[PDB]
């Protein structure tokens, strides 16, 4: 429990929790009409929303500012699908309200084949209760992966990953002493979290045959 | 590039 390293963390904590979810969005869920269309237009203001907290939460990220300018929109788009999920577990995990929202996703114009998953996915999130703490750095972590596609310089990305781990790998001692694998079960969950690399793509797919409108920042961070 | 990914970043 370093100085430096409880410095860190309050550092990525007073990042974490400038996020907040509009009161619109919350009304929109609890009292628009019921439709497909709908339920699909609220989705879509969600993602919108959860991107530029993701941008907000990345730019202030420890040695962020100091990388190379391309390699910082790479893990942008490189993280995004995985950081949306990761916060939408969170979220998920609001009063119900939780359950209304479960009923827009499952009616949104979107086969089971990806819902199932997801829904799955937000289970194993919730078996492992984790902290606000551990959901932030499982997020920085995700972010700050030095595997995504484009990076001209995956060292000094390297860099900025490892001593969040650390901290994070700590935390789990501390407060899960009584499984000693607790790391390893969270490094487990972000390998689960990567599929949803392949489903969200396919649901774009599914979702642009029937001509469903995107926003321009949704537009741009997919490369749509 | 990817401008309004870079205006976000440069606020
Ligand atoms: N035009 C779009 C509208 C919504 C999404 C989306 O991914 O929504 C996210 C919220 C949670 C449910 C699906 C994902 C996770 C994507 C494009």
């Amino acid at each position: 429990l370093t100085p430096d390293q409880q410095t860190l963390l309050h550092f990525i904590m007073d990042s974490y929790n400038k996020q907040r979810m509009p009161q619109e969005i919350t009304n929109k869920i609890l009292k628009e009409e019921f439709s497909a269309e709908e339920n699909f237009l609220i989705l879509t203001e969600m993602a919108t929303n959860h991107v530029q907290v993701l941008v907000e939460f990345t730019k202030k990220l420890p040695g962020f500012q100091t990388l190379d300018h391309e390699d910082q929109i790479a893990l942008l788009k490189g993280s995004a699908v995985e950081a949306m999920f990761l916060r939408s577990a969170e979220i998920f995990n609001p009063s119900g309200h939780s359950d209304l929202l479960e009923e827009r996703i499952r009616n949104s114009g979107i086969s089971d084949e990806y819902i199932t998953p997801m829904f799955s996915f937000y289970k194993s999130i919730g078996e492992l209760k984790m902290t606000q703490e551990e959901y932030a750095l499982l997020t920085a972590i995700v972010i700050l992966s030095p595997d995504r596609q484009y990076i001209k310089d995956r060292e000094a990305v390297e860099k900025l990953q490892e001593p969040l781990l650390d901290v994070l790998q700590k935390l789990c001692k501390i407060h899960q002493p009584e499984n000693p694998q607790h790391f390893a079960c969270l490094l487990g969950r972000l390998t689960e979290l990567r599929t949803f690399n392949h489903h969200h793509a396919e649901m774009l797919m599914s979702w642009r045959v029937n001509d469903h409108k995107f926003t321009p920042l949704l537009c741009e961070i997919w490369d749509v | 590039e990817n401008l309004l990914l870079r205006y976000l970043l440069d606020k």
